[PDB]
Protein backbone atom coordinates (compact mmCIF):
# COMPACT_ATOMS: atom_id res chain seq x y z
CA UNK A 1 0.00 0.00 0.00
CA UNK A 2 2.84 2.30 -0.98
CA UNK A 3 2.23 5.85 -2.17
CA UNK A 4 3.84 6.89 -5.50
CA UNK A 5 7.16 5.20 -4.85
CA UNK A 6 8.43 6.35 -8.22
CA UNK A 7 11.50 7.82 -9.87
CA UNK A 8 10.55 9.40 -13.16
CA UNK A 9 11.15 6.95 -16.03
CA UNK A 10 11.35 9.34 -19.01
CA UNK A 11 14.12 11.26 -17.25
CA UNK A 12 15.85 8.40 -15.46
CA UNK A 13 16.77 5.87 -18.13
CA UNK A 14 17.84 2.51 -16.70
CA UNK A 15 21.37 1.72 -17.97
CA UNK A 16 22.18 -1.41 -20.03
CA UNK A 17 24.48 -3.17 -17.56
CA UNK A 18 22.35 -2.00 -14.64
CA UNK A 19 19.68 -4.55 -15.58
CA UNK A 20 21.91 -7.38 -14.23
CA UNK A 21 22.91 -5.35 -11.14
CA UNK A 22 19.38 -4.22 -10.26
CA UNK A 23 18.32 -7.80 -11.04
CA UNK A 24 20.75 -9.29 -8.51
CA UNK A 25 19.71 -6.70 -5.93
CA UNK A 26 16.03 -7.55 -6.44
CA UNK A 27 17.04 -11.22 -6.23
CA UNK A 28 18.71 -10.88 -2.83
CA UNK A 29 15.81 -8.65 -1.81
CA UNK A 30 13.71 -11.71 -2.58
CA UNK A 31 16.08 -14.14 -0.86
CA UNK A 32 15.42 -12.85 2.66
CA UNK A 33 11.98 -11.36 2.00
CA UNK A 34 9.76 -11.35 5.09
CA UNK A 35 6.85 -13.64 4.16
CA UNK A 36 7.95 -15.06 0.80
CA UNK A 37 4.82 -16.80 -0.49
CA UNK A 38 4.82 -16.85 -4.31
CA UNK A 39 1.30 -18.05 -3.49
CA UNK A 40 0.46 -14.71 -1.88
CA UNK A 41 -2.98 -15.13 -3.49
CA UNK A 42 -3.91 -16.14 0.06
CA UNK A 43 -4.28 -12.42 0.75
CA UNK A 44 -5.90 -12.00 -2.66
CA UNK A 45 -9.69 -12.39 -2.49
CA UNK A 46 -11.08 -15.89 -2.35
CA UNK A 47 -11.75 -17.00 -5.93
CA UNK A 48 -14.99 -18.78 -5.23
CA UNK A 49 -16.55 -22.02 -6.41
CA UNK A 50 -18.73 -21.77 -9.54
CA UNK A 51 -22.05 -20.52 -8.20
CA UNK A 52 -24.70 -22.98 -9.39
CA UNK A 53 -25.74 -24.63 -6.11
CA UNK A 54 -29.35 -24.00 -7.28
CA UNK A 55 -28.96 -25.63 -10.71
CA UNK A 56 -27.58 -29.18 -10.64
CA UNK A 57 -27.40 -28.58 -14.40
CA UNK A 58 -24.23 -26.52 -14.41
CA UNK A 59 -23.02 -28.52 -11.41
CA UNK A 60 -22.59 -31.72 -13.41
CA UNK A 61 -21.65 -29.58 -16.40
CA UNK A 62 -18.51 -28.28 -14.71
CA UNK A 63 -17.72 -31.56 -12.93
CA UNK A 64 -17.41 -33.19 -16.35
CA UNK A 65 -16.10 -30.20 -18.33
CA UNK A 66 -12.95 -29.71 -16.27
CA UNK A 67 -12.14 -33.30 -17.27
CA UNK A 68 -12.93 -32.19 -20.86
CA UNK A 69 -14.45 -35.58 -21.67
CA UNK A 70 -16.87 -34.28 -24.31
CA UNK A 71 -20.54 -34.96 -24.70
CA UNK A 72 -21.11 -37.35 -27.58
CA UNK A 73 -22.66 -35.82 -30.72
CA UNK A 74 -26.41 -36.25 -30.73
CA UNK A 75 -27.78 -39.67 -31.70
CA UNK A 76 -26.03 -40.13 -35.06
CA UNK A 77 -27.08 -43.79 -35.23
CA UNK A 78 -30.80 -43.04 -34.94
CA UNK A 79 -30.25 -40.25 -37.49
CA UNK A 80 -29.26 -42.78 -40.18
CA UNK A 81 -32.98 -43.59 -40.02
CA UNK A 82 -33.03 -47.39 -39.90
CA UNK A 83 -35.92 -49.83 -39.35
CA UNK A 84 -35.77 -52.62 -36.71
CA UNK A 85 -32.83 -55.01 -37.15
CA UNK A 86 -32.79 -58.83 -37.14
CA UNK A 87 -33.65 -59.27 -33.45
CA UNK A 88 -36.12 -56.37 -33.68
CA UNK A 89 -37.73 -57.11 -37.07
CA UNK A 90 -40.51 -59.47 -36.03
CA UNK A 91 -41.89 -57.31 -33.22
CA UNK A 92 -44.24 -54.59 -34.45
CA UNK A 93 -43.80 -52.17 -31.54
CA UNK A 94 -40.32 -51.86 -32.96
CA UNK A 95 -42.06 -50.78 -36.15
CA UNK A 96 -43.86 -48.23 -33.98
CA UNK A 97 -40.39 -46.97 -33.07
CA UNK A 98 -39.67 -46.98 -36.80
CA UNK A 99 -42.83 -44.96 -37.40
CA UNK A 100 -41.50 -42.45 -34.88
CA UNK A 101 -38.05 -42.07 -36.44
CA UNK A 102 -39.09 -42.37 -40.12
CA UNK A 103 -41.99 -39.88 -39.86
CA UNK A 104 -39.92 -37.53 -37.70
CA UNK A 105 -37.05 -37.42 -40.20
CA UNK A 106 -39.49 -37.17 -43.09
CA UNK A 107 -40.93 -33.93 -41.74
CA UNK A 108 -37.43 -32.96 -40.61
CA UNK A 109 -36.30 -32.85 -44.22
CA UNK A 110 -39.60 -31.29 -45.32
CA UNK A 111 -39.42 -28.27 -43.03
CA UNK A 112 -35.68 -28.27 -43.77
CA UNK A 113 -36.29 -27.78 -47.49
CA UNK A 114 -38.94 -25.23 -46.53
CA UNK A 115 -36.42 -23.14 -44.56
CA UNK A 116 -33.76 -23.44 -47.28
CA UNK A 117 -36.21 -22.45 -50.01
CA UNK A 118 -37.42 -19.65 -47.75
CA UNK A 119 -33.98 -18.08 -47.41
CA UNK A 120 -32.71 -18.62 -50.97
CA UNK A 121 -36.03 -17.08 -51.95
CA UNK A 122 -35.87 -14.32 -49.32
CA UNK A 123 -32.74 -14.33 -47.14
CA UNK A 124 -30.29 -12.57 -49.48
CA UNK A 125 -30.79 -9.01 -48.24
CA UNK A 126 -31.06 -10.26 -44.66
CA UNK A 127 -27.50 -11.58 -44.92
CA UNK A 128 -26.64 -8.32 -46.68
CA UNK A 129 -27.85 -6.45 -43.60
CA UNK A 130 -26.25 -8.62 -40.94
CA UNK A 131 -22.86 -8.59 -42.67
CA UNK A 132 -23.25 -4.81 -42.91
CA UNK A 133 -23.83 -4.82 -39.14
CA UNK A 134 -20.75 -6.98 -38.53
CA UNK A 135 -18.71 -4.44 -40.51
CA UNK A 136 -20.32 -1.66 -38.46
CA UNK A 137 -19.26 -3.30 -35.20
CA UNK A 138 -15.80 -3.81 -36.75
CA UNK A 139 -15.27 -0.18 -37.63
CA UNK A 140 -16.80 1.14 -34.42
CA UNK A 141 -14.43 -1.05 -32.43
CA UNK A 142 -11.37 0.19 -34.31
CA UNK A 143 -12.71 3.72 -33.78
CA UNK A 144 -12.82 3.05 -30.03
CA UNK A 145 -9.23 1.79 -30.34
CA UNK A 146 -8.01 4.90 -32.16
CA UNK A 147 -9.75 7.05 -29.54
CA UNK A 148 -8.33 5.20 -26.55
CA UNK A 149 -4.96 5.28 -28.25
CA UNK A 150 -5.30 9.04 -28.75
CA UNK A 151 -6.44 9.97 -25.24
CA UNK A 152 -3.90 7.65 -23.64
CA UNK A 153 -1.15 9.06 -25.86
CA UNK A 154 -2.14 12.59 -24.87
CA UNK A 155 -1.96 11.62 -21.20
CA UNK A 156 1.43 10.02 -21.79
CA UNK A 157 2.65 13.19 -23.51
CA UNK A 158 1.45 15.25 -20.56
CA UNK A 159 3.32 12.91 -18.24
CA UNK A 160 6.47 13.30 -20.33
CA UNK A 161 6.16 17.09 -20.18
CA UNK A 162 5.76 16.91 -16.40
CA UNK A 163 8.81 14.64 -16.19
CA UNK A 164 10.82 17.19 -18.17
CA UNK A 165 9.62 20.06 -15.97
CA UNK A 166 10.99 18.18 -12.95
CA UNK A 167 14.19 16.45 -14.08
CA UNK A 168 15.72 19.78 -15.08
CA UNK A 169 15.02 21.31 -11.68
CA UNK A 170 16.25 18.16 -9.90
CA UNK A 171 19.47 18.03 -11.92
CA UNK A 172 20.24 21.68 -11.21
CA UNK A 173 19.44 21.27 -7.52
CA UNK A 174 21.94 18.40 -7.36
CA UNK A 175 24.67 20.23 -9.26
CA UNK A 176 24.30 23.18 -6.90
CA UNK A 177 24.55 20.67 -4.07
CA UNK A 178 27.91 19.72 -5.58
CA UNK A 179 28.81 23.41 -5.71
CA UNK A 180 27.72 23.58 -2.07
CA UNK A 181 30.21 20.75 -1.57
CA UNK A 182 33.05 22.75 -3.11
CA UNK A 183 31.87 25.71 -1.01
CA UNK A 184 32.30 23.44 2.01
CA UNK A 185 35.85 22.68 0.85
CA UNK A 186 36.33 26.44 0.63
CA UNK A 187 35.28 26.76 4.26
CA UNK A 188 37.63 23.87 5.00
CA UNK A 189 40.50 26.04 3.82
CA UNK A 190 38.83 28.65 6.01
CA UNK A 191 39.40 26.27 8.93
CA UNK A 192 42.99 26.15 7.68
CA UNK A 193 43.10 29.92 8.06
CA UNK A 194 41.64 29.45 11.57
CA UNK A 195 44.61 27.28 12.49
CA UNK A 196 47.01 29.73 10.82
CA UNK A 197 45.53 32.74 12.62
CA UNK A 198 45.81 31.00 15.99
CA UNK A 199 49.42 30.05 15.21
CA UNK A 200 49.98 33.72 14.38
CA UNK A 201 48.42 34.69 17.73
CA UNK A 202 50.97 32.31 19.26
CA UNK A 203 53.48 35.18 18.85
CA UNK A 204 51.70 38.06 20.62
CA UNK A 205 51.68 36.27 23.99
CA UNK A 206 55.33 35.37 23.39
CA UNK A 207 56.31 39.01 22.90
CA UNK A 208 54.00 39.81 25.82
CA UNK A 209 56.09 37.80 28.26
CA UNK A 210 59.40 38.69 26.53
CA UNK B 1 -10.56 37.29 -26.00
CA UNK B 2 -6.86 36.29 -25.88
CA UNK B 3 -7.20 35.39 -22.17
CA UNK B 4 -3.47 35.14 -21.42
CA UNK B 5 -3.17 34.31 -17.72
CA UNK B 6 -3.59 37.65 -15.90
CA UNK B 7 -0.75 37.66 -13.38
CA UNK B 8 -1.38 40.72 -11.24
CA UNK B 9 -4.41 42.59 -9.94
CA UNK B 10 -3.61 45.63 -12.13
CA UNK B 11 -6.46 46.60 -14.41
CA UNK B 12 -4.24 45.99 -17.43
CA UNK B 13 -0.95 44.15 -18.02
CA UNK B 14 0.76 47.34 -19.29
CA UNK B 15 0.12 50.64 -17.52
CA UNK B 16 1.78 53.93 -18.42
CA UNK B 17 2.27 56.42 -15.59
CA UNK B 18 1.98 60.03 -16.75
CA UNK B 19 1.84 63.34 -14.95
CA UNK B 20 5.52 64.13 -14.67
CA UNK B 21 6.84 67.13 -16.53
CA UNK B 22 10.48 66.07 -16.87
CA UNK B 23 12.70 63.06 -17.36
CA UNK B 24 12.07 60.39 -14.74
CA UNK B 25 15.46 59.50 -13.36
CA UNK B 26 14.77 56.89 -10.69
CA UNK B 27 11.80 55.05 -9.26
CA UNK B 28 11.07 52.72 -6.40
CA UNK B 29 8.38 50.35 -5.19
CA UNK B 30 7.17 50.44 -1.61
CA UNK B 31 8.39 47.51 0.52
CA UNK B 32 4.73 46.52 0.80
CA UNK B 33 4.46 46.93 -2.95
CA UNK B 34 1.42 49.23 -3.13
CA UNK B 35 3.22 52.56 -3.64
CA UNK B 36 5.37 54.13 -6.34
CA UNK B 37 7.97 56.82 -5.68
CA UNK B 38 8.88 58.42 -8.99
CA UNK B 39 11.54 61.12 -9.03
CA UNK B 40 11.63 63.29 -12.11
CA UNK B 41 13.93 65.82 -13.71
CA UNK B 42 11.24 68.31 -12.72
CA UNK B 43 12.65 68.19 -9.15
CA UNK B 44 9.43 66.53 -7.93
CA UNK B 45 8.36 63.17 -6.51
CA UNK B 46 5.08 61.58 -7.57
CA UNK B 47 3.51 59.03 -5.24
CA UNK B 48 1.36 56.53 -7.12
CA UNK B 49 -0.75 53.63 -5.95
CA UNK B 50 0.10 50.32 -7.56
CA UNK B 51 -3.52 49.11 -7.63
CA UNK B 52 -7.13 50.04 -8.32
CA UNK B 53 -6.60 53.51 -9.78
CA UNK B 54 -2.90 54.11 -10.10
CA UNK B 55 -3.67 57.43 -8.43
CA UNK B 56 -0.84 59.89 -7.98
CA UNK B 57 -2.24 60.91 -4.61
CA UNK B 58 0.62 63.24 -3.72
CA UNK B 59 3.29 65.29 -5.45
CA UNK B 60 6.05 66.18 -3.01
CA UNK B 61 8.15 69.21 -3.92
CA UNK B 62 11.12 70.76 -2.22
CA UNK B 63 14.15 69.99 -4.32
CA UNK B 64 15.34 72.83 -6.49
CA UNK B 65 16.75 70.52 -9.19
CA UNK B 66 16.19 67.09 -10.73
CA UNK B 67 15.59 64.38 -8.14
CA UNK B 68 18.06 61.85 -9.55
CA UNK B 69 17.54 58.89 -7.24
CA UNK B 70 14.81 57.70 -4.89
CA UNK B 71 14.61 54.77 -2.52
CA UNK B 72 12.10 54.02 0.18
CA UNK B 73 13.08 53.48 3.80
CA UNK B 74 12.79 49.98 5.21
CA UNK B 75 9.32 50.52 6.69
CA UNK B 76 7.97 52.33 3.62
CA UNK B 77 6.70 55.48 5.30
CA UNK B 78 9.88 57.57 4.97
CA UNK B 79 11.50 58.40 1.64
CA UNK B 80 15.10 59.19 0.71
CA UNK B 81 15.40 61.55 -2.27
CA UNK B 82 18.74 62.51 -3.82
CA UNK B 83 19.12 65.26 -6.37
CA UNK B 84 21.29 67.50 -8.49
CA UNK B 85 20.70 70.48 -6.18
CA UNK B 86 23.36 69.05 -3.83
CA UNK B 87 20.72 68.11 -1.29
CA UNK B 88 19.48 64.74 -0.10
CA UNK B 89 16.13 64.85 1.68
CA UNK B 90 14.18 62.59 4.03
CA UNK B 91 10.41 62.90 3.71
CA UNK B 92 7.39 61.36 5.35
CA UNK B 93 5.36 59.58 2.71
CA UNK B 94 1.83 59.55 4.13
CA UNK B 95 2.10 63.20 5.12
CA UNK B 96 3.71 65.32 2.43
CA UNK B 97 6.25 66.95 4.73
CA UNK B 98 10.06 66.81 4.52
CA UNK B 99 11.77 65.37 7.59
CA UNK B 100 15.52 65.99 7.29
CA UNK B 101 17.35 67.76 4.47
CA UNK B 102 21.11 67.25 4.50
CA UNK B 103 23.08 69.11 1.86
CA UNK B 104 26.68 68.41 2.84
CA UNK B 105 27.82 67.51 -0.68
CA UNK B 106 29.49 70.10 -2.88
CA UNK B 107 28.16 68.87 -6.24
CA UNK B 108 25.31 66.83 -7.75
CA UNK B 109 24.32 63.99 -5.42
CA UNK B 110 24.07 61.31 -8.09
CA UNK B 111 23.59 58.08 -6.18
CA UNK B 112 22.18 56.93 -2.86
CA UNK B 113 21.25 53.70 -1.12
CA UNK B 114 19.56 53.35 2.29
CA UNK B 115 20.53 50.44 4.50
CA UNK B 116 18.01 47.61 4.59
CA UNK B 117 18.97 45.93 7.90
CA UNK B 118 20.04 47.90 10.96
CA UNK B 119 19.59 51.61 11.60
CA UNK B 120 18.16 54.40 9.43
CA UNK B 121 21.40 54.98 7.52
CA UNK B 122 21.99 55.68 3.82
CA UNK B 123 25.05 56.15 1.61
CA UNK B 124 25.23 58.95 -0.95
CA UNK B 125 27.89 59.32 -3.63
CA UNK B 126 28.11 62.55 -5.59
CA UNK B 127 30.25 64.40 -8.12
CA UNK B 128 32.93 65.39 -5.57
CA UNK B 129 34.44 61.87 -5.68
CA UNK B 130 33.35 61.50 -2.05
CA UNK B 131 31.05 58.73 -0.87
CA UNK B 132 29.46 59.78 2.41
CA UNK B 133 27.55 57.68 4.94
CA UNK B 134 24.59 59.33 6.66
CA UNK B 135 22.90 58.24 9.89
CA UNK B 136 19.36 59.52 10.38
CA UNK B 137 19.30 60.96 13.88
CA UNK B 138 22.60 62.86 13.89
CA UNK B 139 22.68 66.04 11.82
CA UNK B 140 26.35 65.61 10.88
CA UNK B 141 27.36 63.05 8.27
CA UNK B 142 28.67 59.97 10.05
CA UNK B 143 31.23 59.04 7.39
CA UNK B 144 33.02 60.60 4.41
CA UNK B 145 35.41 58.75 2.08
CA UNK B 146 37.27 60.46 -0.76
CA UNK B 147 37.92 58.87 -4.12
CA UNK B 148 39.45 61.01 -6.87
CA UNK B 149 36.74 60.74 -9.55
CA UNK B 150 33.07 61.72 -9.45
CA UNK B 151 30.90 59.06 -7.83
CA UNK B 152 28.18 57.73 -10.12
CA UNK B 153 26.55 54.78 -8.33
CA UNK B 154 26.56 53.73 -4.66
CA UNK B 155 24.96 50.92 -2.69
CA UNK B 156 24.91 49.72 0.92
CA UNK B 157 25.53 46.02 1.45
CA UNK B 158 22.95 43.56 2.73
CA UNK B 159 24.74 43.09 6.06
CA UNK B 160 25.47 46.75 6.75
CA UNK B 161 29.21 47.35 7.17
CA UNK B 162 30.60 47.96 3.66
CA UNK B 163 29.79 50.44 0.89
CA UNK B 164 30.05 49.87 -2.87
CA UNK B 165 30.85 52.85 -5.07
CA UNK B 166 31.43 52.85 -8.82
CA UNK B 167 32.20 55.72 -11.14
CA UNK B 168 34.10 57.20 -14.06
CA UNK B 169 37.39 55.70 -12.90
CA UNK B 170 36.94 52.29 -14.67
CA UNK B 171 36.93 50.32 -11.37
CA UNK B 172 34.23 49.86 -8.76
CA UNK B 173 35.45 49.90 -5.16
CA UNK B 174 34.16 48.26 -1.99
CA UNK B 175 35.06 50.20 1.17
CA UNK B 176 34.75 49.27 4.84
CA UNK B 177 33.25 52.00 7.01
CA UNK B 178 34.07 50.48 10.41
CA UNK B 179 37.59 49.91 9.15
CA UNK B 180 37.58 53.63 8.40
CA UNK B 181 37.07 56.34 10.99
CA UNK B 182 39.70 58.42 9.24
CA UNK B 183 39.41 60.94 6.45
CA UNK B 184 41.63 59.27 3.80
CA UNK B 185 40.92 55.54 4.03
CA UNK B 186 42.15 53.38 1.08
CA UNK B 187 39.80 51.02 -0.79
CA UNK B 188 39.20 47.44 0.33
CA UNK B 189 38.15 45.74 -2.92
CA UNK B 190 38.79 46.73 -6.55
CA UNK B 191 36.29 45.03 -8.85
CA UNK B 192 37.74 45.56 -12.35
CA UNK B 193 36.41 44.33 -15.67
CA UNK B 194 34.14 47.13 -16.80
CA UNK B 195 35.89 49.03 -19.59
CA UNK B 196 34.47 52.45 -18.64
CA UNK B 197 32.15 54.15 -16.19
CA UNK B 198 29.71 52.38 -13.88
CA UNK B 199 26.21 53.82 -13.70
CA UNK B 200 24.09 51.61 -11.44
CA UNK B 201 24.56 49.28 -8.48
CA UNK B 202 22.12 46.81 -6.95
CA UNK B 203 22.65 44.52 -3.96
CA UNK B 204 21.38 40.99 -4.51
CA UNK B 205 18.47 39.66 -2.42
CA UNK B 206 20.89 37.34 -0.65
CA UNK B 207 23.68 39.91 -0.47
CA UNK B 208 26.39 37.83 -2.11
CA UNK B 209 26.06 39.37 -5.54
CA UNK B 210 26.44 42.93 -6.80
CA UNK B 211 25.03 44.10 -10.12
CA UNK B 212 26.81 46.82 -12.06
CA UNK B 213 25.47 48.49 -15.19
CA UNK B 214 28.23 50.09 -17.23
CA UNK B 215 28.38 52.50 -20.15
CA UNK B 216 30.60 49.68 -21.24
CA UNK B 217 27.15 48.66 -22.56
CA UNK B 218 27.72 45.67 -20.28
CA UNK B 219 25.94 44.41 -17.21
CA UNK B 220 28.45 42.69 -14.94
CA UNK B 221 27.70 40.45 -11.99
CA UNK B 222 30.31 40.21 -9.25
CA UNK B 223 30.33 38.27 -6.00
CA UNK B 224 31.05 40.13 -2.76
CA UNK B 225 31.54 37.07 -0.59
CA UNK B 226 34.78 37.71 1.34
CA UNK B 227 35.95 34.26 0.25
CA UNK B 228 35.95 34.45 -3.53
CA UNK B 229 38.18 33.38 -6.43
CA UNK B 230 40.91 35.84 -7.44
CA UNK B 231 38.42 37.26 -9.99
CA UNK B 232 35.11 38.06 -8.28
CA UNK B 233 33.56 38.54 -11.74
CA UNK B 234 30.82 35.98 -12.30
CA UNK B 235 28.42 37.05 -15.04
CA UNK B 236 28.25 39.25 -18.13
CA UNK B 237 25.12 40.55 -19.87
CA UNK B 238 24.99 42.07 -23.34
CA UNK B 239 22.03 43.75 -25.01
CA UNK B 240 21.31 47.15 -23.52
CA UNK B 241 22.77 50.45 -24.66
CA UNK B 242 24.44 53.59 -23.36
CA UNK B 243 24.76 56.67 -25.55
CA UNK B 244 25.92 60.29 -25.46
CA UNK B 245 23.08 60.98 -22.99
CA UNK B 246 25.17 59.40 -20.21
CA UNK B 247 22.04 59.26 -18.07
CA UNK B 248 22.02 57.50 -14.72
CA UNK B 249 21.06 54.04 -15.99
CA UNK B 250 20.52 51.61 -13.15
CA UNK B 251 20.27 47.93 -12.20
CA UNK B 252 17.65 45.80 -10.52
CA UNK B 253 17.17 42.22 -9.33
CA UNK B 254 13.78 40.60 -9.45
CA UNK B 255 12.55 40.06 -5.89
CA UNK B 256 13.64 36.43 -6.33
CA UNK B 257 17.04 36.83 -7.95
CA UNK B 258 15.65 35.05 -11.01
CA UNK B 259 15.66 38.00 -13.41
CA UNK B 260 17.80 41.11 -13.78
CA UNK B 261 16.39 44.27 -15.32
CA UNK B 262 18.40 47.10 -16.80
CA UNK B 263 17.44 50.50 -18.05
CA UNK B 264 18.91 51.29 -21.43
CA UNK B 265 19.43 54.24 -23.73
CA UNK B 266 17.81 52.51 -26.71
CA UNK B 267 14.43 53.07 -25.02
CA UNK B 268 14.10 49.33 -24.33
CA UNK B 269 13.27 47.68 -21.01
CA UNK B 270 15.71 44.77 -20.73
CA UNK B 271 15.04 41.76 -18.48
CA UNK B 272 17.54 38.89 -18.56
CA UNK B 273 17.25 35.49 -16.94
CA UNK B 274 20.23 35.62 -14.59
CA UNK B 275 21.04 31.92 -14.90
CA UNK B 276 21.29 31.40 -18.66
CA UNK B 277 22.59 35.02 -18.83
CA UNK B 278 20.17 35.66 -21.71
CA UNK B 279 17.38 38.04 -22.63
CA UNK B 280 13.93 37.14 -21.33
CA UNK B 281 12.01 40.34 -22.07
CA UNK B 282 12.93 43.18 -24.41
CA UNK B 283 9.93 45.43 -23.90
CA UNK B 284 9.43 48.46 -26.17
CA UNK B 285 7.19 51.44 -25.61
CA UNK B 286 9.39 54.13 -24.11
CA UNK B 287 10.25 57.22 -26.14
CA UNK B 288 13.28 58.22 -24.07
CA UNK B 289 16.26 56.44 -22.58
CA UNK B 290 15.12 54.02 -19.89
CA UNK B 291 16.62 55.31 -16.65
CA UNK B 292 15.71 52.75 -14.01
CA UNK B 293 13.62 49.57 -13.82
CA UNK B 294 12.05 48.28 -10.59
CA UNK B 295 10.63 44.80 -9.91
CA UNK B 296 7.53 44.72 -7.75
CA UNK B 297 8.16 43.34 -4.28
CA UNK B 298 5.64 40.48 -4.41
CA UNK B 299 4.51 39.74 -7.99
CA UNK B 300 6.69 39.51 -11.14
CA UNK B 301 5.51 43.03 -12.03
CA UNK B 302 8.14 45.19 -13.72
CA UNK B 303 7.80 48.98 -13.79
CA UNK B 304 10.14 51.15 -15.83
CA UNK B 305 10.97 54.86 -15.79
CA UNK B 306 12.21 56.75 -18.82
CA UNK B 307 13.58 60.11 -19.90
CA UNK B 308 10.24 60.54 -21.66
CA UNK B 309 8.30 61.76 -18.60
CA UNK B 310 6.35 58.50 -18.24
CA UNK B 311 6.56 55.20 -16.39
CA UNK B 312 5.29 51.91 -17.78
CA UNK B 313 3.88 49.58 -15.11
CA UNK B 314 3.13 46.01 -16.15
CA UNK B 315 3.35 42.26 -15.60
CA UNK B 316 5.47 39.56 -17.24
CA UNK B 317 3.90 36.60 -19.05
CA UNK B 318 5.62 33.38 -20.13
CA UNK C 1 6.14 12.44 -7.10
CA UNK C 2 7.84 15.35 -8.88
CA UNK C 3 7.12 18.30 -6.52
CA UNK C 4 7.88 16.34 -3.36
CA UNK C 5 11.39 15.65 -4.65
CA UNK C 6 11.82 19.19 -5.95
CA UNK C 7 11.22 20.47 -2.41
CA UNK C 8 12.94 17.36 -1.00
CA UNK C 9 16.03 18.52 -2.86
CA UNK C 10 15.15 22.20 -2.66
CA UNK C 11 14.96 22.43 1.13
CA UNK C 12 18.16 20.38 1.46
CA UNK C 13 20.11 22.77 -0.77
CA UNK C 14 18.55 25.51 1.37
CA UNK C 15 19.80 23.87 4.55
CA UNK C 16 23.40 23.46 3.50
CA UNK C 17 23.41 26.97 2.06
CA UNK C 18 22.31 28.02 5.53
CA UNK C 19 25.46 26.12 6.40
CA UNK C 20 27.27 28.13 3.69
CA UNK C 21 26.03 31.40 5.21
CA UNK C 22 27.30 30.49 8.67
CA UNK C 23 30.51 29.22 7.09
CA UNK C 24 31.43 32.34 5.16
CA UNK C 25 30.48 34.43 8.19
CA UNK C 26 33.13 32.39 9.98
CA UNK C 27 35.50 33.33 7.15
CA UNK C 28 34.53 36.98 7.79
CA UNK C 29 35.41 36.95 11.49
CA UNK C 30 38.48 34.87 10.59
CA UNK C 31 40.13 37.25 8.14
CA UNK C 32 39.01 40.05 10.46
CA UNK C 33 41.09 38.78 13.37
CA UNK C 34 43.75 37.88 10.77
CA UNK C 35 44.23 41.53 9.81
CA UNK C 36 44.05 42.48 13.48
CA UNK C 37 46.95 40.09 14.07
CA UNK C 38 48.93 41.51 11.15
CA UNK C 39 48.53 44.98 12.66
CA UNK C 40 49.64 43.71 16.07
CA UNK C 41 52.78 42.22 14.52
CA UNK C 42 53.40 45.46 12.64
CA UNK C 43 53.23 47.66 15.74
CA UNK C 44 55.18 45.30 18.00
CA UNK C 45 58.06 45.34 15.51
CA UNK C 46 57.70 49.10 14.97
CA UNK C 47 57.97 49.55 18.74
CA UNK C 48 60.92 47.18 19.14
CA UNK C 49 62.68 49.40 16.57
Amino acid sequence: NEHLVDALPYVDSVPPELKPHVEALIEEEKRRSTKLPSDYLREMPSVRAPKFDDHPVLKTEYERVRNKEPMAPLDSVRYRLEPPPQARRGDVGAWKSSLDNAAAQLEHQHLRILNQELLLKYGDKAWRAQVALDEAAVRGLEAQLAALRKETDGLNRERKLQQHAAGSELSKLERQYLSQVRKNADIERACDRLEDAVAAMEAELDTHIR
Amino acid sequence: KEGITRTSNLSAPIIQLSGHAGEVFSMRFSPDGQCIASGSFDKTIFLWRTYDENENYNVIAGHRNAVLEVHWFTDGEALLSCSADKTARCWDAETGAPIKKMGEHTAVVNSCCPLRRGAKVFVTGADDSTVKVWDMRVKKSVHTLRSEFPVCAVAFADAGDQVYSGGVDNAIKVWDLRRGGGADVEPSMLLKGHSDSVTGLRVSPDGGHLLSNAMDNTLREWDVRPYAPPNRCTKVFTGHMHNFEKNLLRCDYAADGSKVACGSADRMVYIWDTSTRKLLYKLPGHSGSVNEVVFHSKEPIVASASSDKTIFLGELTQ
Amino acid sequence: AAPERLEALGELVDATKRREVDLQERFKALTRRRDELAAALAQKRAAAS
